[PDB]
C-alpha cells in the first residue's frame, strides 16, 4: 500500500 | 528530548531543560517545554521516547491533581516521588513499558526543604543535590562535584548552571537549541525568561 | 503452523459429456519413505460427489469425519434427504472451501489441496478446487502436486476448452485419465503403481473403481543406455 | 509527501502536494491530502495512505459528535489531542502517520498541531512534514516573515510545494492550497506541477539547474 | 452478579425506589445557593443535636470537585462521597483530553447520569441524594448554579434550596429574589443565603456554613465569627 | 513456516464515461508457472449498478467480494430497499478493508458504476482501504504496463495541440463506449503480450443506466 | 542487558561469637556512569536485616514489598518475625515470580530472639535458600568476596574482630570491581544493640 | 412481586403499559409535518418561578437532519439521544450520506425492549422523532417504550395529548405552509397548558431541507406569539 | 426461580430509609459499649466487654480493641467476625499507602476508606450490611489527634468525644457534661471509666470485663506510642480513680 | 393463578400460562392470511393504524429472495425473529451455497421460541408468524406460534377475527389449491379469504398488503397504489 | 541461579  | 539537568541549592531546586523537538533530520520545534507542575511546589521534568514522556507526564499530573483536590492538600515531594516510581516500577514489567526519565523537583514546605529526586525508567529513585538523564551527565556530573558547595544560594545556582550548559554547547554533538531554567522554593514555581 | 507429515501426492481429473472422471493413488508417504500402500484418498460423498485429496493424510482423515458428519446432520429432519435435498456436490464444495479459508485466516491451516467432483441435481457436472488458503478455482481439468505440470498438459489435448466436454467420451476421457497415471508413475518419486478411479455420470451415476495398475509401461530401452556419456560397455 | 502548515499575521496557510507511491511506482498523482473536517478545521495527510485517510476521517466524526453534545464547535488542541491519544493507543503496531491540524477558533486563534503515529503532539507556527518536508523547509524559513500579505503568504506556501516536488522524487502533481481565518477556511485551487513550474520559472528566473 | 430489578414501574407510572430516594433527601439536613451579579454562595444548616463533635477533621458539606467548581447535597452522606469521587475523577479526566477544566453545566450533566444510570440498572438502588453544583466556567464571570436529583433530572436556578423545610426557604427565596436585580456583590449574597437559612435554623450559632465562590477558582469558605456577624447584624434590623 | 499468502496472477481495468462505466478483467488464474484455470472470472455484478473486482490473492479477493455482495444485501433490509450509491459503496468497501488494516486482503480493489447524477464512475483502492475517485485505473500484475498508457489515451497526458509550441494541451474530453472497448481490448492484448500472467480471455462487464451487459473476448494462451 | 549488573553493588555477611554482621557498598551507577554514593541496600524489619544487590529498581520494590509483609506479619502474630521465618518468606515471594522475577540477590542476617543463635542466609534471584554457618556474599565483586571470605574468615570471632575481618573482605573486593565501591557500610548486630559504622575507601 | 419481563392476561407487558402512564403524567410536546418542513413545540413546565427556564432542554438535535421532543421521564431520554446521535454520525461515517429519518428511528427503538433479568425497566419516556431525507421527504415518528414506532402528519403526546390530538385531527390539511403550522402548534398549546403560553415557557424548533434543525430563540417565539392573538382577535 | 426468596436488603423504605441499615444499627445498640475521648496530649479508648463468664481467658484476648498501623486502633461495637473482616482489610489499606507514598496513612483517608466499603454493601450486590461500628483512634502529622466513627451506613464523623453501642444516650450526655477542651490524657482516663461505670448494665465494673488503650505522644519527643493495656494495668488505673 | 408468575412454571394441570398470555397477543393482532397452490403462495395482511393522521403498521417482512412472513402480535418480536430468518437463511448461502429449505426455517424458528419457555428470566415471543416461500420442493406455507409451534399448510389465517377466513380457506381448499401459473387469481383468493374476517371495516389502498414468492417470482410486497388492482 |  502507498504512501505519501 | 535529551537533555535534563537538576540542581538544589540551599533554598530551591533549579531544573533546566532543553528546547529542541527533532525528528529524523529536521529539528521541528525550539520552544519546547519538557516540564509538568505536579502541584504549586512540585514541578517534573521528563525526556525519552516520543509520546510516551508527554502522555507519562501529565498522567502522573492529573492523579496529583486528583489527590490535591481529594484531600485539600498538597502531598510532599517525597510522597510524590514515591508514587511516580512506584508507577514507573509497574511499567517496566508490562506489555509496553514507558520509557520516560525524570527528574522531580519540589519544596517541601514542612521541612522548609527543597528536594531533588532522579528517577529512571526502570523505577531507580534517588535524592540528589544535583542530577540529570541521558548523556548530558557525562560532562556535568564531574562539572558540579567540583564546582558545587550544599549551601548556595539560587543565584550561585544558576551561575553554576550557565557552566553546564555552555559546556554542553561546547562538547555535545547535537544542537539542542537551549534550555528553559525553572526554580521551585518557598514561594511556588517560577520561569526565568532570559536564559 | 503446521508442516505435514504422511503425504499423499496428485489427484487428477475432467469433465467429459455426461459425467466427471478423477482418480488418486493409494499411497501415503512419510518424507521420502513409502510407508503406507493401501490409503484410499477419494471419498464419495452420496451417490453424485467424490471429493479427492492430497496433503497431509491426518488432515484428509479429519476432513472424511467432517463429511461422514455432513451426510448425518443433512439427514436429520429432512424427508426429502435422498431426493430433493440430498447433498449437491456444490453444497460439499462451498463447505469445504469455507473451513479452509477460515483454517487459513486462523493460521492453523488443513494441509491439503482437495477436488471435488460430481455431478448436479439437473445433470450438470461439478469440478471445483480448493487448497490450504482457501484459493478455490474451476476448469475442465483439473490437478494437484505434480499432476498439475504433468496431467493438465495431457488431459487438456483432450479437452482445451468448454465446447471440447460434448465432444469427449466417457472411453477417450477414462483413458487419458489412465495414461495420466502412467507418466506421473514414471516420474513422481512419490507416486504408487496402485490406485483408484472413480467415474460420476449423470445417466449410469457413481462407478467406484479400486485396486487399478500402471500397465502397458515402456523400460525396454533402458538395456540400450550405457554410461553417462561416453562409456560403451 | 510533502505537506506544510503556518501562522502569520492574516490567519493560516495551508499547502500539500499530490503524489502517492509504492516504492518506486507512482500510483497517484491526484490524492487530496487535506481533509476539510468542518469549516473552521483542516487536516493534512502524510504517510501511509489508508491510516491517515480512515482516522482522519474518523476524526471527523469525532468531532461532529463534540459538537451535538457540547453545542459548540471543538477546540483545535482538542480535535488533535483526540486523534494524538487515539493513534498512542495503537503505539507500536506499525501504524503510519504525520499529520497537523489546522484551525481557527475564537477561544485559541488561528493554531496548528503537529501530531503523528508515534504520539508527538505539538503546537507551532510553523511544520513541514514528510519525505519532502526538508526541501519544503529550506525555502519556506528563508522567506517567511511574520508580516506577509495573504498574497505574498499564498504563494509561498505554494512556491515550498513546488519545491520539494521538484527535487523530492516522492512528492509531485499539483500544489493544494487553502487559508484559515477568523471566518473559517478558504480554498484556493488545484495548481498542477505540469505547468506551475514552468510558469514560475519563467515569472520568477528561479530553477536555473534546468534547461529553459 | 446480583441482578434484581429494584426500580421498576408501578400501575400509576411511579418508580418508587426513586421517590422514595427523593424522602432521603427531604430528611437530610437543608443546603441553599444564591447566585449574585458575580458569585454564588452555597449555604447548609448542620444539625445541632451534636455537641462533643470535632470540627477541624469532620467532613465538611461543600465539596470541591475541581478549583473552579463546588458541591453542596442534602440526603444520605455516605451516598454522596460516591457521586463526588466519580464527578472528581471525570473532572480530572476532562482536563486531560480536552486540555480545559469543565464547565459547570458539563459537570452538573455528567452527575445527573451518574445518578440515572442508577435509576434503570440492576441489582442496584437509586442514589438518596439532590445536589447544587455552582461555580464558573473557564474564563467565564457569568455565575452558574444547577441543581440534580436521584431521578437524573437536573436544571438551572436563579437561587434553590433542598433538604428538610426547604419549601419555608424556598417560599422565603421566591418572594426575596429579584431576577432583575440579584445581590450585586458578596457581602449582599451572602447575606441573603444566611437570612434565608435563619428560616428554618434556630441559633446561627454553629449551625450554618456559608462558602462563597468568585471567578477564576476562588472560593473561600467563612468561619464561625465571620457568619456570626451577618446573623447578629440581620436580628438588629429585625427589630422594627 | 506457513504463509497465508499466494499470488494468482491476472489484471484488471476500469474506464469511466459520460453516462457508462467499463470494468474489465482477465480471465486466467495462475499459481507460480501452472495455469489454473483459463476461464475463472473476477469481474462480478454486486447489484444496484455495482460492478467490482478484488485482484491479487484470490482467496482474499473472493472474501472480499462475498461480504461487499453481503453488505448490500443488508443494506436493503436495514434502510427500506434504497438503492447504494456508489460513494455509499466506495465508503463501505474501505471500512471492510480497513476493519483487516493488521492482517490485509491482499489484493487491488476497483468498482465501477453510475454516480447519483448518472454520470460514470470508476474508484480504486489501495489493500487497506485508501480510496479515490477516477475516470482510469488499471490495477494487478499488469497495472504497471497498462496504466501509463491510459494517462496518455484517456486523459491525453504530454499531449499538446500540433503548433502551439507545447503551450496548449489537448483538451479533454469524455468517450464514446465503442472508444473504450477500443483502449480496453488493446490495453490487454499489449498486456498478454508482455506478462506471462496475463492471457486466454478478457471479460468486460459494461455499466448504463440499463443495467449490465458483458462482453468476452479471446486472449492468447500461452 | 544483563539487568543484574547495570547498577552494580555488593552485600556480604559473617557470623561471630553471639553475633553477625552484614555489610554493603554504596554505589549506584547507570553502567559506566557512577550516578549516587550514597544508595544503601541494607535494610531491617524489627531485629532481622536484608540486603539486597542486583537491580536496584527491584532492591527497592522488594525492600518495600517485605515492610508491607513483616508489617502485616507483626500485627496478626503479635510479635517480630524472627530470621529463620523471614528467610522462608522472602524464599516464598522470589519463587512466587519464578518466570519474571527480580533480578536481586538477597541476603538475610539476625540472632533468633528466642534461641540466641547467630543466623545469615543468602538466596538466587527466584528464591533458592543457602543457608552458612560462615559467610554469604552477594552482587558484581561476588568472585572477589567468595576468596577474601573464604581466606580471612575464621569461626568465633569476638564483635569487634568480625567487624575488622568483614570490613577488610567488602574493601578488598570491591576495589577489584569497577561496578562496586563508592563507599560502604557495616552493621555489627549483638543480641540486642546493633552498631553501624561507614568505612572510609577508595572513590574511583 | 413477579418478573419485569411478565406478560398480563390480556397478552400485554405490565412493565411496557406502567411506562406509558408515567408519560401521561408528562409535559405537552407537539409535532406537524409540512411540505415545507415539520415543527416540533414542546410544554416547557417550569417547576418553580426561580429555575431558569432556558435551562430546560426537552427539543434536541440528533443530527442535521433530524431533531428530537420529548415528554414524561425525561432523565431517561439522554442515552436514547446518545444512541441516536452515535446511529446518525457512525452511519456517516460507514456510507458516507445521511441516514434516512426512518432507519434511526428504529435504530433507537431497538433499545425499547432491551430490559429484564440490558437494563432494568423500560424507558419513562416517549418521543417525537422529526428530520428529512431525499427519498421520503419531511417525516415525523412517535416512539414509544413498546419498541413501535408510527410515522405520522402531527401528533401530540404527555398530559394534553388526547385533547391535543382531537383538536389535531380538524386543523391537519395536506397543505398546511410552514408559517401556519408553526402558529398551529403554539395554538394548541396555549389551550392544553395550565399556564398562560409564552415565549419562557414554551419552545418551538423545525427542520427543514434547506437548514437543517434549528431552534427558535424567544425573540422570534414570542413574534409568532403574538402574531397568533392578532390572527384569532381579528375574526 | 429463585426471586422468591431474595430480601432485597438494599431498598429504600416508603419514608427513605434504608431496612437493613436500620435493623443493623439496631442490633449493634445491644454491644457492650466502647468509648473513645480525646485530649491535647492523646487519645482514650475504653469499653466494656459482652457479660464474662470466670472461666474465660480474659489476658490472651481481644474483642473491643484492635490495632491497624502503629498510629491508629479502632473500637468495635457489634458483630466481632463482621468487624475482623473489615479489620484486615483496613489493615492491608494501611500497608498499601505505606508502600505507594512512603508515608504512614493519614487517619481519615483510611476511614473513608472502610467507610466507603461499608456504604457499597447498602447500594449494590444483594448482600446484608456489616453489623459493626467502629470508633477510630488516631495520630498524623496533618490534624494530631483524632477520633471518628462508622457505621453499617457508612457514614463517618469526627468527634471530641463519643460512645457507641449500649447506652450511649446516657453517655454521650455525661461525656458533654464533663468534657472539656484543655483535657490532659489522664483526665480522660478518669473520664472514660467513670462514664462506663454509670451506663454499664453490670452490677459493677471490674478489670476482666474491660479493654483499655491510650495513643499518647508519651513516649520520646514527637513520636507517637500505643498503649493496649494488660488485665493487671486496668485492675490498677481502677483503684487509681477509686472506682474499686 | 398462582402458577402464571414466569415461563419456568408448569400449572397443576400441565400448563404454561406465560406461553398462554404470549398467545393472547396474537389474538388482539390484526388478521393476517396464508395460503398457496403448487406454483405459488402468498401473504395477505389487514395494516391497522394508530388514528387517522398515523401510519399502517407493517405487517410483512422479507427474509431471503426466496422467503418471508407476516406477523400478527407484538412487532418488535417479530422483527428480533425475521432477522434471525434473514440470518440462518444468509448463512445456508454464505457457507453451502443453498437456499434455506422452508421445512428447516419452521425448525429453526421452534428451537429459538421453545428456549425461551424453559429458563428463568426470559419471555415466550409474543407474536405469531406465516412464513411462505419457494424452494427445491416447492411452495410452502408455515404457521409459527411461540409456543415453539410450526405447522406447515396448504392455508391458514391468525390474528383478531382469522377464525372467518380459516373457514372459507377449509372450504375453498380444492379451488384454490390448483390456482397453478396465475399469480393474480391466488391472490384474489386471499383477498376473499382475509374478507371473512373484517367488522365494520373494509379493505381500502393504505390498508391493504400482500406478498407473493413461487417458481419464477422473488418474494415482493405490495403496498398502497399497487394494491389497488384487488379492491 | 544455583544448580545441583
Ligand atoms: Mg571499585
Amino acid at each position: 500500500a502507498x504512501l505519501x | 528530548m535529551d537533555i535534563i539537568l537538576g540542581i538544589r541549592v540551599q533554598d530551591s531546586v533549579i531544573l533546566a531543560s532543553s528546547k529542541a523537538v527533532t525528528r529524523g533530520i529536521s529539528v521541528l520545534k525550539d520552544s519546547d517545554d519538557k516540564t509538568r507542575q505536579l502541584s504549586p511546589h512540585t514541578l517534573m521534568s521528563f525526556a525519552g521516547e516520543a509520546g510516551d514522556t508527554v502522555q507519562f507526564a501529565e498522567y502522573i499530573q492529573a492523579n496529583i491533581q486528583l489527590y490535591s483536590i481529594r484531600e485539600d492538600y498538597e502531598l510532599s515531594p517525597q510522597a510524590v516521588s514515591s508514587f511516580v516510581r512506584q508507577e514507573l516500577a509497574k511499567s517496566i514489567r508490562s506489555r509496553r513499558p514507558y520509557q520516560v526519565n525524570v527528574l522531580i523537583g519540589g519544596y517541601d514546605k514542612k521541612k522548609n526543604k527543597p528536594e531533588l529526586y532522579q528517577i529512571d525508567y526502570l523505577g531507580t529513585k534517588v535524592e540528589l543535590p544535583y542530577g540529570a538523564h541521558g548523556y548530558s551527565g557525562f560532562y556535568t556530573f564531574s562539572l558540579l562535584d567540583h564546582h558545587y558547595r550544599p549551601d548556595m544560594t539560587t543565584e550561585e545556582g544558576l551561575d553554576l548552571l550557565k557552566l553546564c550548559v555552555q559546556e554542553l554547547e561546547k562538547r555535545m554533538p547535537m544542537d539542542f537549541k537551549g534550555v528553559i531554567v525553572k526554580i521551585v522554593d518557598k514561594d511556588g514555581i517560577r520561569q526565568v525568561d532570559d536564559f | 503452523t503446521q508442516q505435514p507429515i504422511v503425504t499423499g501426492t496428485s489427484v487428477i481429473s475432467m469433465k467429459y459429456d455426461n459425467g466427471v472422471i478423477i482418480a488418486a493413488d493409494n499411497l501415503g508417504s512419510y518424507g521420502s519413505l513409502l510407508r503406507f500402500n493401501g490409503v484410499e484418498r477419494l471419498i464419495p460423498v452420496g451417490d453424485n460427489t467424490v471429493v479427492g485429496i492430497s496433503g497431509d493424510i491426518s488432515d484428509m482423515q479429519h476432513i472424511e469425519r467432517l463429511l461422514k458428519d455432513l451426510v448425518t446432520e443433512n439427514a436429520y429432519d429432512n424427508p426429502l434427504a435422498d431426493a430433493e435435498e440430498a447433498l449437491e456436490p456444490s453444497y460439499i464444495f462451498e463447505y469445504l472451501a469455507t473451513v479452509m479459508y477460515q483454517r487459513r485466516s486462523k493460521m492453523n491451516p488443513l494441509w491439503n489441496a482437495i477436488i471435488v467432483a460430481g455431478v448436479q441435481s439437473n445433470g450438470d457436472q461439478f469440478l471445483r478446487y480448493v487448497n490450504l488458503l482457501g484459493v478455490t478455482y474451476s476448469s475442465p481439468t483439473l490437478a494437484t502436486g505434480f499432476g498439475a505440470h504433468m496431467a493438465n498438459p495431457l488431459l487438456r489435448k483432450v479437452v482445451d476448452r468448454e465446447s471440447d466436454i460434448p465432444k469427449t467420451t466417457v472411453q477417450v476421457a477414462e483413458e487419458a485419465i489412465v495414461n495420466a497415471m502412467r507418466v506421473l508413475y514414471y516420474r513422481d518419486a512419490r507416486s504408487s503403481r496402485n490406485f483408484s478411479l472413480a467415474i460420476i455420470d449423470k445417466n449410469t451415476g457413481l462407478t467406484f473403481k479400486k485396486n487399478l495398475q500402471v500397465e502397458n509401461m515402456k523400460w525396454d530401452f533402458a538395456k540400450d543406455i550405457k554410461g553417462y556419456g561416453t562409456q560403451k560397455i | 509527501t510533502t505537506t506544510l502548515a503556518f501562522r502569520f499575521q492574516g490567519g493560516i496557510i495551508v499547502a500539500v502536494d499530490s503524489r502517492a507511491t509504492a516504492g518506486n511506482w507512482v500510483a497517484s498523482q491526484t490524492v487530496k491530502k487535506v481533509i476539510e473536517i468542518n469549516p473552521f478545521l483542516l487536516g493534512t495527510m502524510a504517510g501511509g495512505a489508508a491510516d491517515c485517510q480512515f482516522w482522519e476521517t474518523w476524526l471527523g466524526s469525532q468531532c461532529r459528535l463534540h459538537e451535538l453534545r457540547e453545542k459548540e464547535r471543538i477546540s483545535v488542541a482538542a480535535a488533535s489531542k483526540i486523534l494524538s491519544n487515539l493513534v498512542y493507543q495503537y503505539k507500536g503496531a506499525g501504524l503510519s502517520m504525520g499529520t497537523m491540524i489546522c484551525g481557527y477558533t475564537r477561544k485559541e486563534g488561528p493554531t496548528i498541531y503537529y501530531v503523528d503515529s508515534d504520539g508527538t503532539r505539538l503546537k507551532g507556527d510553523i511544520f513541514c512534514v514528510g519525505s519532502g518536508q526538508t526541501f519544503a523547509y529550506g525555502v519556506l524559513d528563508s522567506n517567511y516573515k511574520w508580516d506577509l500579505s495573504v498574497e505574498d503568504a499564498l504563494y509561498l506556501g505554494k512556491r515550498s510545494i513546488l519545491a520539494a516536488a521538484h527535487r523530492d522524487a516522492y512528492s509531485g502533481g499539483s500544489v493544494n492550497l487553502y487559508h484559515v481565518t477568523e471566518d473559517g477556511w478558504i480554498y484556493h485551487g488545484n495548481h498542477d506541477v505540469g505547468e506551475l513550474f514552468w510558469k514560475v520559472k519563467e515569472e520568477e528566473g528561479s530553477f536555473n539547474n534546468v534547461i529553459g | 452478579g446480583y441482578d434484581r430489578a429494584l426500580s421498576i414501574f408501578s400501575p400509576d407510572g411511579h418508580i418508587f425506589q426513586v421517590e422514595y430516594a427523593l424522602e432521603a433527601v427531604k430528611r437530610g439536613t437543608c443546603a441553599v445557593g444564591v447566585k449574585g451579579k458575580n458569585c454564588v454562595v452555597l449555604g447548609c444548616e448542620r444539625r445541632s443535636t451534636l455537641k462533643l463533635q470535632d470540627t477541624r477533621i469532620t467532613p465538611s458539606k461543600v465539596s470541591k470537585i475541581d478549583s473552579h467548581v463546588v458541591l453542596s447535597f442534602s440526603g444520605l452522606n455516605a451516598d454522596s462521597r460516591i457521586l463526588i469521587e466519580k464527578a472528581r475523577v471525570e473532572a480530572q479526566s476532562h482536563r486531560l483530553t480536552l486540555e480545559d477544566p469543565v464547565t459547570v453545566e458539563y459537570l452538573t450533566r455528567y452527575v445527573a447520569g451518574v445518578q440515572q444510570r442508577y435509576t434503570q440498572s440492576g441489582g442496584v438502588r437509586p442514589f438518596g441524594v439532590s445536589t447544587l453544583i455552582a461555580g464558573f466556567d473557564p474564563r467565564d464571570d457569568e455565575p452558574k448554579l444547577y441543581q440534580t436529583e436521584p431521578s437524573g433530572i437536573y436544571s438551572s436556578w436563579s437561587a434553590q434550596t433542598i433538604g428538610r423545610n426547604s419549601k419555608t426557604v424556598r417560599e422565603f427565596l421566591e418572594k426575596n429574589y429579584d431576577r432583575k436585580e440579584p445581590p450585586a456583590t458578596v457581602e449582599e449574597c451572602v447575606k441573603l443565603t444566611v437570612r434565608s437559612l435563619l428560616e428554618v435554623v434556630q441559633t446561627g450559632a454553629k449551625n450554618i456554613e456559608i462558602t462563597v465562590v468568585k471567578p477564576d477558582s476562588d472560593i473561600v469558605a467563612l468561619s464561625s465569627e465571620e457568619i456570626n456577624q451577618y446573623v447578629t447584624q440581620i436580628e438588629q434590623e429585625k427589630q422594627e | 513456516q506457513f504463509n497465508p499468502y499466494g499470488d494468482n496472477g491476472g489484471t484488471i481495468l476500469g474506464i469511466a464515461g459520460e453516462d457508462f462505466a467499463v470494468l474489465a478483467g482477465d480471465t486466467r488464474n495462475i499459481t507460480d508457472y501452472s495455469i489454473n484455470s483459463r476461464y475463472e472470472p473476477k469481474v462480478f455484478d454486486c447489484g444496484d449498478n455495482i460492478v467490482m473486482s478484488a485482484n491479487g490473492f484470490a482467496a482474499d479477493g473472493d472474501a472480499l467480494v462475498k461480504r461487499f455482495k453481503n453488505s448490500v444485501k443488508w443494506y436493503h433490509f436495514d434502510h427500506n430497499d434504497k438503492k447504494l450509491s456508489i460513494n455509499s459503496a466506495a465508503r463501505n468497501i474501505q471500512h471492510l478493508l480497513y476493519g483487516k488494516r493488521f492482517f490485509p486482503y491482499y489484493v487491488h480493489t476497483i468498482i465501477a458504476g453510475l454516480d447519483e447524477d448518472g454520470k460514470g464512475a470508476v474508484y480504486s483502492f489501495d489493500p487497506v482501504g485508501s480510496y479515490e475517485r477516477e475516470q482510469c485505473r488499471a490495477g494487478g500484475a499488469a497495472a504497471s504496463l497498462i496504466m501509463p498508457f491510459l494517462d496518455n489515451q484517456v486523459n491525453f497526458k504530454n499531449q499538446y495541440e500540433p503548433g502551439t509550441n507545447g503551450k496548449v494541451k489537448k483538451p479533454l474530453k469524455y468517450l464514446s463506449v465503442e472508444e473504450v472497448i477500443k483502449l480496453v481490448r488493446d490495453s490487454f492484448t499489449s498486456a498478454t503480450e508482455r506478462h506471462i500472467q496475463v492471457g486466454d480471455g478478457l471479460e468486460i462487464l459494461i455499466v448504463t443506466k440499463d443495467g449490465v451487459r458483458k462482453e468476452f473476448y479471446e486472449l492468447k494462451r500461452d | 542487558s544483563d539487568p543484574s549488573s547495570i547498577n552494580g553493588g555488593i552485600v556480604v555477611a559473617m557470623t561471630g561469637k553471639d553475633c553477625v554482621a552484614i555489610a554493603c557498598d554504596l554505589r549506584l551507577g547507570s553502567q559506566s556512569l557512577g550516578v549516587s554514593n550514597k544508595f544503601e541496600k541494607i535494610f531491617h524489619y524489627g531485629h532481622v536485616f536484608l540486603g539486597i544487590t542486583g537491580l536496584a529498581t527491584d532492591v527497592t520494590t522488594l525492600n518495600e514489598m517485605f515492610r508491607y509483609k513483616t508489617n502485616l506479619y507483626k500485627l496478626k502474630e503479635e510479635r517480630a518475625i524472627e530470621p529463620e521465618t523471614f528467610t522462608q518468606l522472602v524464599s516464598s515471594s522470589l519463587y512466587e515470580r519464578r518466570f519474571g522475577p527480580y533480578f536481586v540477590g538477597p541476603v538475610v542476617a539476625g540472632i533468633n530472639s528466642k534461641s540466641g543463635k547467630p543466623f545469615i542466609a543468602g538466596f538466587d534471584l527466584i528464591g533458592c535458600i543457602d543457608e552458612a554457618k560462615d559467610f554469604i556474599v552477594s552482587g558484581t565483586a561476588s568472585d572477589q568476596l567468595f576468596g577474601m571470605c573464604e581466606s580471612l574468615y575464621e569461626p568465633n570471632l569476638e564483635p569487634e574482630d568480625l567487624f575488622e575481618t568483614i570490613s577488610q573482605a567488602l574493601l578488598n573486593a570491591a576495589d577489584r570491581d569497577a561496578l562496586s565501591g563508592w563507599g560502604a557500610v557495616v552493621y555489627i548486630i549483638k543480641k540486642d544493640e546493633v552498631v553501624k559504622r561507614y568505612l572510609k575507601m577508595r572513590q574511583d | 412481586d413477579r418478573g419485569v419481563s411478565t406478560f398480563s392476561p390480556e397478552g400485554r407487558l405490565f412493565q411496557v403499559e406502567y411506562s406509558l402512564e408515567a408519560i401521561k403524567l408528562g409535559s405537552t410536546a407537539i409535532g406537524i409535518a409540512t411540505k415545507e418542513g415539520v415543527v416540533l413545540g414542546v410544554e416547557k413546565r417550569a417547576t418553580s418561578p426561580l429555575l431558569e427556564s432556558d435551562s430546560i432542554e426537552k427539543i434536541v438535535e440528533i443530527d442535521r437532519h433530524i431533531g428530537c421532543a420529548m415528554s414524561g421521564l425525561t432523565a431517561d431520554a439522554r442515552s436514547m439521544i446518545e444512541h441516536a446521535r452515535t446511529a446518525a454520525v457512525t452511519h456517516n461515517l460507514y456510507y458516507d450520506e445521511d441516514i434516512n429519518v426512518e432507519s434511526l428511528t428504529q435504530s433507537v427503538c431497538d433499545l425499547a425492549l432491551r430490559f429484564g433479568e440490558l437494563m432494568s425497566r423500560p424507558f419513562g419516556v416517549a418521543l417525537l422523532i422529526a428530520g428529512h431525507d431525499a427519498d421520503d421527504g419531511y417525516q415525523l415518528f412517535h416512539a414509544e417504550p413498546s419498541g413501535t414506532f408510527y410515522r405520522y402528519n402531527a401528533k401530540a403526546i404527555g398530559s394534553g395529548s388526547e385533547g391535543a390530538q382531537a383538536e389535531l385531527l380538524n386543523e391537519w390539511h395536506s397543505s398546511l405552509t410552514l408559517k401556519e403550522a408553526e402558529l398551529l402548534v403554539l395554538k394548541i398549546l396555549k389551550q392544553v397548558m395550565e399556564e398562560k403560553l409564552d415565549e419562557n415557557n414554551a419552545q418551538l424548533s423545525c427542520i427543514t431541507k434547506q437548514d437543517g434543525f434549528k431552534i427558535y430563540d424567544n425573540e422570534k417565539t414570542a413574534e409568532l406569539i403574538k402574531e397568533l392573538k392578532e390572527k384569532e382577535a381579528a375574526e | 426461580g429463585s426471586r422468591r426468596y431474595d430480601s432485597r436488603t438494599t431498598i429504600f423504605s416508603p419514608e427513605g430509609r434504608l431496612y437493613q441499615v436500620e435493623y443493623a444499627l439496631e442490633s449493634i445498640s445491644h454491644a457492650g459499649t466502647a468509648i473513645g475521648i480525646m485530649a491535647s496530649d492523646g487519645i482514650v479508648l475504653a469499653a466494656e466487654r459482652k457479660v464474662t463468664s470466670t472461666l474465660l481467658e480474659q489476658d490472651t484476648s481481644t474483642e473491643k480493641l484492635y490495632k491497624l498501623n502503629d498510629k491508629i486502633a479502632v473500637a468495635v461495637a457489634g458483630l466481632t467476625a463482621d468487624a475482623e473482616i473489615l479489620i484486615n482489610t483496613a489493615r492491608i489499606h494501611a500497608q498499601n499507602y505505606l508502600k505507594t507514598y512512603n508515608e504512614d496513612i493519614p487517619v481519615e483517608i483510611l476511614v473513608r476508606r472502610l467507610s466507603d466499603i461499608k456504604q457499597g454493601y447498602t447500594q449494590h450486590g444483594g448482600l446484608r450490611p456489616f453489623g459493626v461500628s467502629f470508633i477510630y483512634a488516631g495520630y498524623d502529622d496533618r490534624y494530631g489527634y483524632q477520633l471518628y466513627t462508622s457505621n453499617p451506613s457508612g457514614n463517618y464523623t469526627g468527634w471530641k468525644a463519643i460512645s457507641v453501642g449500649a447506652n450511649t444516650s446516657a453517655a454521650q450526655t455525661l461525656l458533654q457534661m464533663d468534657y472539656k477542651d484543655d483535657m490532659k490524657v489522664d483526665d480522660a482516663i478518669e473520664l472514660a471509666l467513670k462514664t462506663l461505670s454509670k451506663t454499664t448494665d453490670s452490677s459493677a465494673l471490674t478489670y476482666d470485663r474491660l479493654e483499655f488503650a491510650t495513643i499518647r505522644k508519651g513516649a520520646n519527643d514527637g513520636e507517637v506510642y500505643q498503649k493496649i493495656f494488660k488485665p493487671q494495668e486496668i485492675k490498677d488505673i481502677l483503684v487509681k480513680t477509686g472506682i474499686t | 393463578n398462582n402458577y402464571d408468575g414466569d415461563t419456568v412454571t408448569f400449572s397443576p394441570t400441565g400448563r404454561l400460562f406465560q406461553v398462554e398470555y404470549a398467545l393472547e397477543a396474537i389474538k388482539q393482532g390484526s388478521v393476517t392470511v396464508g395460503l398457496r397452490s403448487n406454483t405459488h403462495a402468498v401473504l395477505v395482511a389487514l395494516k391497522r393504524n394508530a388514528d387517522e393522521l398515523s401510519s399502517y403498521q407493517k405487517k410483512i417482512i422479507k427474509c431471503d429472495e426466496h422467503m418471508g412472513l407476516s406477523l400478527a402480535g407484538l412487532a418488535p418480536d417479530a422483527r428480533v425473529l425475521s432477522n434471525y430468518l434473514r440470518q440462518q437463511c444468509n448463512y445456508s448461502s454464505l457457507v453451502f451455497n443453498r437456499k434455506l429449505a422452508v421445512e428447516r426455517a419452521g425448525h429453526l424458528l421452534c428451537d429459538k421460541a421453545q428456549k425461551n419457555t424453559q429458563s428463568y428470566g426470559g419471555r415466550p415471543y409474543g407474536v405469531g408468524l406465516l412464513i411462505i416461500g419457494y424452494d427445491k420442493s416447492g411452495a410452502h406455507l408455515l404457521e409459527f406460534q411461540p409456543s415453539g409451534n410450526v405447522t406447515e399448510l396448504y392455508g391458514t389465517a391468525i390474528g383478531a377475527r382469522s377464525q372467518g377466513a380459516k373457514t372459507y380457506l377449509e372450504r375453498t381448499l380444492d379451488t384454490f389449491i390448483k390456482i397453478d401459473g396465475n399469480p393474480d387469481e391466488l391472490i384474489k383468493a386471499g383477498v376473499e379469504a382475509i374478507s371473512q374476517s373484517l367488522r365494520d371495516e373494509s379493505l381500502t389502498v393504505d390498508n391493504l398488503s400482500i406478498a407473493i414468492v413461487g417458481k419464477d417470482t422473488p418474494f415482493t410486497i405490495y403496498d398502497g397504489e399497487a394494491v389497488a388492482k384487488y379492491i
